[PDB]
């Protein structure tokens, strides 16, 4: 693998704050886009150069916005732009056939509701739907296709700062900054589980000790972002806390279908604190095993993911427990969003110093992809 | 007489068409005339990727075969273009309708090292523990072994070399030689003595240049044509001889005239064998009957099936590092077959029958002379290099579409 | 790893090394193989389960030394102007390299998209006329502006309109040289003191 | 010569106003001082690698303004630096035995009684007199010792934008907004000359046509820096206009002391009009002469100088006509300033856009130095 | 320029010739030179003239070419510590280089500031005793950070507590790999995850 | 006898007293042993100073002597630090109390053209106009012009050398050749067959191969010992012949046996001169007297003034190119002597005179035979290469101290 930070600010030299690649794309050249302090959202092209290295090409600028804008997000098929900021509107964008953009975005819908600036955006499988958190401790779920919001989830006590949804239909996940997670079902419209205190073994006079596993107030990122498998299988969820000595340590929480309420694991990471998880959109078949109860999840296939905490980024897989990559000291401030490309061969990452990076990954690097993409049970 | 003409003819006439076809078959052609013929060819594990360029450099392990001059041991640099460089929007023909023009890149084979070496190079292994450490079978009954940072760039200004270990257990010359991937120092040999010699140079003094057998396996009866280590065992090793038989030799056994395992493998004279190296029971033993036997070590009385598209001898049989259902064989018949083991036994269209049997995969006839030995790129999938007998190496990779689909 | 007499292998800068393994290390392994070495059993069939599976198969060697590719990127990229308007690049495959030793004609670098139905693998030497000539082919022999830091603020401030700066210099020329370029000379003199009386 | 522009911004992106290199350094290693809009003063340490490159070193920052700084000037010995800005107040510093510097900066003296921007600033050979112009339509001579106001001229009509004095003690030299060029006697402490207007050639019908030297409002640099020769003979006054046939034509005038109400020659300089000129304060030994009347003045020794336009750069010398440097297109907006070392190895060049250039020379190219320098009939 | 069969010199990317000549063209002087060679008065004395002038000297040769040398810095140097508390460099003169071939130790260069009053250029071989002992001398053989534009806006952020950051990138371990790094496999383990029952 | 030995001694002590007060005296010595003694010794025009380098890299024209063996001219690489790199503070000697240490910076002399030719390189001498083109004298009556860049850069395999021109007017060999500054392709050369030939090559054909003589002057009445091309002048040429004589010819005028103008130069014979390149009526010629003259062409009848300081014959008079003031000159009493002329006739102290006449401003004794030739640096002031007869090159140059005081 390479990485290559680019010493060009992409937003005015003020904080990027998300990242994330067009999934529509099929080809080996890929589409990004980037939001920041400055208004604007900036669509770029990136493709890797002779020797390996990636190279980013500037096409459009979007300063339809009048605030800071938070989280930018691409649907499924790649045709809409999501893009959420301090104005509480969601513009979605699309592409149609203005000094320097070498292609035109317009807004088409603009998604209203929300009371306070927006932090974290999800499509679903479908791209019918869509879900969004805000500051205002609301999460809202809208219909795409008409533009008007469909639910409200009130139940957070303070900013929800991450939203995913489930690959297959079935459930919704939030965190908030109270501590708390909170898995929605599709169905209901109601809270389904509530996960916010853990037990760690049995006390030294028979007590049963019990924490909170999520992060308070001191993390310097505005942002949760837990993520789904893109097979739906798990749950993973940054901002955890585990109380391993007399001291507290930063981990990412590992929570399976079967069971919500309680983690299968947590991924440590000492030092700062996890807040994004990116996973990558690639089913690999499975390295050569050596045979150990150490996999995360038994399946055929397996499926690399990035966690993405204030000063690093940790590139685990399925099957293995420790992880295949770490990259560190690459940016001056706080990580800000992870995005995949649609190939596996970019991982993106943003921090809030005003510099991006790239992950590049060479021909086959992280394993040998599927014949075919695992067919999924959808709930619907 | 007449046979020679005819022969030469049919032959050019047969290059010039594969020459004229090659953009339908191939992602990679480089052809280059050696200054002498090599007898061995073998990728080094070395790849070198110099930063901010578009191309690698690996290196090959050769030898020379000259009838009255110096013979050389020669280790060239040859590059390839990175991955991320084949896709490139440089300039449209708008006549050829292509991303074409044959511009000014180009592959760069250069030879690096040349070493004086008495006799010729029959067959040249480097060692993996080190590849610095490459191991050539002589004309002679000995064994030399190089370490080429150790010797000049250049040539010796005359004489014969300086190999800086000798080992002595043979009495005829031989072709067969492979180094332990288990066992550091353990070298494998055979030869026209009916034998099989191993070596131990893992406790060599600095000063000591030469090395008696450490021990001496005489269970073939004829002429042993190749010999070659069990890739996950350090005491199992494979040997194919002239008398049809393919043994398997225990170095824990204490007979060393009888070895583990007998298995009479063909009709007549097998000259070349391979372990697979994704399956620890798998192996292929080329023959003379123009036949390559896939053999099962849990299972030997049966073989496990036999390719027969070969028009003659086969000399070189090596499997795949990329790839386990892949398999590679080369001889006498100037063609290069490449099989899939998963494409035994399907059905066939009554026109693709015609070809050959479903398991053949691809045929490289570049080759106007006998192909004296070929070699799997162990960094770059599906690339081969493949040195004739009319001083004729080739490097190349048959095209994408033919075995991904 | 220095075996007898021998140094080490030493590894370059920018060099990577082929796996000397392409499985992992089992370590009941070679035990079992004795076993299955002395019962010769034939129960097994490994075409039978070749087919029931994927093959297993490793990808080219990659860089995975520590801190090994760490770049920077100190340019972005502005393309301008509509050009000739060329097809898609990603539909045209790999550029294929064709180079021979005997041929005069330079080494051919890229794609080839014709496409037949009797040229195949299994017959190199299968001929197809009606859209191949068999003869010697060896007879005879807008913009992408990569703007740095300052640049992309100044192109940013301008936009389209802006190009970069082609800076003019010209070295010292004095009236006693003989040797310098008349062009300067002429250029400068193009600044000739004008006096007044 | 060699040219170095430097890819990084001194000020943060703010337009840089002001360069003076330390007049006081004897040495090879030379300090530079640079005023921005981001009201801060920076001084640098330069020196030349062994490629012969230049290499900028920060030493020291002074943000004791509150405005933007206009003019940076050091005195003759280089030990009291005085700045002056848009809060009409002009400090003097001094070196005393803030986290950023290497070395310390502390205000010695405010000199006060300026109403709007100062612009311009010059020393006296003595270095107890300084002379500033200002916005408010008046140039200041200040006593530099005793910090306080000695004389005011309120003469002019529109904003000072460039004050020089004599290096032999007799005039002030002041262009304004108004196109006048005014020459006050030191002594008296009135208006010695005038020079507004000019004729050129002859009618067509013998009228006397007389236009006016100066550039009006049009101009785009807030300076019109005039200087006087290091020696006093000559006086260079840029933002001159010639109407040589139907249409005019930029230039620099050139006077001498003889008559100061009629320039002997001017410099044209074709495209955009000159703002700054500043001379090399090393005298050099005449060139082999071609015998010809073209020299500006018929001294044993020659001086370099330099005349900085919107857009470019010209190296003139005593001797020669024509220009024997010329420097364009290495910045994108309109050059502020000029400063020559003290050995005559740099020319540093500042523009608004933000970034500043060094024009650098080979070991005794301008020429060689003469072996004494020639001493100074001052008038006093 | 082309003389003859020779074609003319051709000037590489980064070279300068030194000047063919040393004087400014005088178009008569060729035909004064004429009438003082026949004249033959001894009326000039030359030498009587040198000591009332200055010598005619020129400098090292310079480049002179159009857009010849045109470069950019994107470097600040920012020098933190105290350091040693060395003297002024500036008044140690120039660095000499003596190399000899005959020497098995190394070429000097360096400063040389040693003071005599017998070592004269008038008399290379005259000694100076009781400073400089005349034996071989030949028997037997803080910080300054270069921060870039990002690196410079950051250190104005913090000040002198800012370091530049070494990035820290660990190559794809995984748990087949055999010839892998251990250093980097621990580094890796110390992030292992952990299961809950 | 015991004089070579008692010489061999004194020399050896002297070369080891001036090496040890070198450091008081130069700021660059470079020796170097070449291959084979020098005749010839010439800087050319090229200075080459590669971008982010802190150094530029000279060239110069060297010829071989060898007695028996091929000789060649050479084409060698010189590299001198850059002036903004001599000063620099790396290390600290806390001990001696300087900038100094040995370190790793050293200067860089290597061969970078080696060309065949037949006999002893007597002086090889570059044309102006082209610095590709180099004369050469032989021991023969011929004078061969080459041009390096058509030859190989290494000597051919065997044979004598291919000149690319061969000028043929003269009967014997000679030393003296200069090219025309203001005539391209005009050569003058001086031999022992009492002659000056002239030679114009502007007119060559492309295929040509032999020019003969255009013009010949036989004015001088013994070996004529050198000529020299006025610097300023297109028609006139000074020349020194072993008849003690110094003629100024004029190709203007018809009579090739009788100079424009005759002067008895010296009372032995006279082995070089040189013109002044700042003074077109200055010119010097360095005599068997152990002198240099200094000529006035204004004023023939009287000899300017005479430079004595020199202990033998001198063999080369060459003017410095940066300062007019500034004379070199070299001889068989192994010293390299550099005078000023602004320093004449001036009152000296009574230590001062014993060391020599106040023109006298510095002596190189860095060599330990016969100084063959010498000549400036055109490029870098006072830095001068000069090579000996026992293979000795050295370029150096004096402390700033002495001329810039």
């Amino acid at each position: 693998m390479k990485v290559i930070t680019c010493e060009i600010a992409w937003h005015n030299k003020e904080p990027v704050y998300s990242l994330d690649f067009q999934h529509g794309t099929a080809g080996r050249i890929h589409r990004l886009a980037s939001a920041g302090v400055d208004t604007n959202v900036r669509i770029w092209k990136v493709e890797k150069g002779p020797d390996g290295k990636a190279i980013v090409e500037f096409l459009s600028n979007l300063a339809r916005h009048t605030k800071a804008v938070n989280v930018v997000r691409f649907s499924p098929t790649g045709e809409i732009l999501a893009s959420g900021g301090d104005d509480a509107v969601i513009l979605l964008w699309k592409v149609n056939d203005a000094q320097l953009n070498k292609e035109n975005w317009t807004v088409v819908k603009t998604l209203r509701g929300h009371l306070e600036d927006v932090y974290d955006i999800c499509w679903a499988t479908d791209g019918n739907l869509m879900a969004s958190a805000s500051v205002d401790n609301t999460a809202i779920i809208w219909d795409v296709s008409k533009g008007q919001k469909i639910s409200i989830f009130n139940e957070h006590k303070s900013y929800v700062q991450g939203v995913t949804w489930d690959p297959l239909g079935q459930y919704v996940a939030t965190l908030s900054c109270d501590r708390v997670l909170r898995v929605y079902s599709i169905q209901k419209k109601r809270v389904a589980f509530n996960v916010s205190k853990m037990l760690s073994g049995i006390g030294a006079e028979g007590e049963a000790r019990s924490y909170r596993m999520f992060h308070d107030d001191s993390m310097k990122s505005f942002f949760r972002r837990l993520s789904f498998t893109p097979d739906g299988s798990l749950l993973l969820t940054p901002a955890g806390c585990v109380e391993s000595g007399e001291n507290v340590m930063n981990t990412t929480y590992v929570f399976s279908r079967k069971n919500l309420k309680r983690p299968i694991a947590h991924l440590p990471c000492p030092g700062k604190a996890t807040l994004a998880v990116r996973c990558c959109p690639v089913y690999f078949e499975l390295r050569p095993v050596v045979e150990t109860g150490v996999e995360l999840m038994s399946l055929p296939y397996r499926l690399v993911f990035a966690v993405a905490s204030e000063d690093s980024v940790l590139l685990y897989d399925t099957q293995q427990s420790f992880p295949f990559g770490y990259v560190s000291n690459i940016h001056y401030h706080t990580l800000s969003d992870i995005s995949w490309s649609s190939d596996g061969a970019f991982l993106a990452i943003s921090s809030t110093d005003g510099y991006c990076s790239f992950v590049t990954f060479e021909k086959d690097e992280l394993g040998i992809p599927l014949k075919e993409k695992p067919v999924l049970n959808m709930r619907t | 007489a007449f046979d020679d003409a005819v022969e030469e003819r049919v032959i050019n006439e047969e290059y010039k068409i594969w020459k004229k076809n090659t953009p339908f078959l191939y992602d990679l052609v480089m052809t280059h005339a050696l200054e002498w013929p090599s007898l061995t060819a073998q990728w080094l594990p070395d790849v070198t990727r110099p930063e901010g360029k578009d191309f690698s450099i690996h290196r090959l392990v050769l030898g020379t075969h000259t009838s009255d001059e110096q013979n050389h041991l020669v280790i060239a640099s040859v590059q390839l273009p990175n991955d991320d460089a084949q896709f490139d929007a440089s300039h449209y023909d708008s006549e050829k309708g292509e991303f074409g023009g044959f511009g000014s890149v180009s592959g760069k084979i250069e030879i690096e090292i040349k070493i004086n070496h008495e006799g010729e190079v029959n067959r040249a292994r480097y060692m993996p523990q080190n590849p610095c450490i490459i191991a050539t079978k002589t004309p002679s009954s000995d064994v030399l072994v190089f370490d080429y940072t150790k010797h000049p760039s250049k040539p010796d200004p005359s004489g014969e070399c300086n190999p800086d270990l000798r080992l002595r257990g043979h009495q005829k010359e031989g072709y067969g030689l492979s180094w332990n991937p288990n066992l550091s120092g353990h070298l494998l040999s055979a030869s026209d003595d009916h034998t099989i010699c191993l070596w131990d140079i893992s406790a060599v003094p600095k000063e000591g240049k030469v090395v008696d057998a450490k021990t001496i396996f005489t269970g073939h009866t004829a002429v042993v044509e190749d010999v070659s280590w069990h890739l996950l065992h350090e005491s199992l090793f494979g040997s194919v001889a002239d008398d049809q038989k393919l043994m398997i030799w225990d170095t824990r056994s204490n007979n060393t005239s009888k070895p583990s395992h007998s298995v009479d493998a063909h009709t007549a004279e097998v000259n070349c064998l391979s372990f697979n190296p994704y399956s620890e029971f798998i192996l292929a033993t080329g023959s003379a009957d123009k036949t390559v036997a896939l053999w099962d070590l849990r299972n030997l009385k049966l073989k496990l099936h036999s390719f027969e598209s070969h028009k003659d001898e086969i000399f070189q049989v090596q499997w795949s590092p990329h790839n386990e259902t892949i398999l590679a064989s080369s001889g006498t018949d100037r063609r290069l077959n490449v099989w899939d083991l998963s494409k035994i036994g399907e059905e066939q269209s009554p026109e693709d029958a015609e070809d050959g049997p479903p398991e053949l995969l691809f045929i490289h006839g570049g080759h106007t002379a006998k192909i004296s030995d070929f070699s799997w790129n162990p960094n770059e999938p599906w690339v081969i290099c493949s040195v004739s007998e009319d001083n004729i190496m080739q490097v190349w990779q048959m095209a994408e579409n033919i075995y991904n689909d | 790893g220095s075996c007898g007499k021998f140094a080490p292998f030493e590894i370059k800068e920018h060099m990577v090394l082929a796996p000397r393994r392409r499985t992992a290390f089992h370590p009941d392994l070679c035990s079992q193989l004795d076993q299955l070495l002395q019962q010769q059993s034939g129960e097994f069939s490994f075409l039978k389960d070749l087919k029931g599976r994927q093959p297993l198969r490793s990808g080219p060697t990659h860089v995975s030394t520590r801190n090994a590719d760490i770049f920077n990127s100190d340019v972005v990229i502005v393309e301008r102007g509509k050009g000739d308007g060329v097809p898609e690049r990603r539909k045209f495959g790999r550029m294929k390299l064709l180079q021979f030793c005997e041929n005069h004609r330079p080494a051919y670098w890229g794609t080839w998209n014709k496409k037949t139905a009797l040229i195949r693998a299994r017959d190199p030497w299968a001929q197809d006329t009606k859209l191949l000539d068999y003869e010697v082919d060896s007879d005879e022999e807008k913009v992408r502006q990569k703007l740095k830091a300052k640049e992309w603020d100044e192109f940013l401030a301008k936009g389209k309109r802006f190009r970069v700066l082609q800076p003019v210099k010209i070295g010292c020329v004095w009236a006693a040289d003989r040797d310098c370029a008349g062009d300067d000379l002429k250029v400068l003199q193009q600044f000739a003191a004008c006096f007044l009386e």
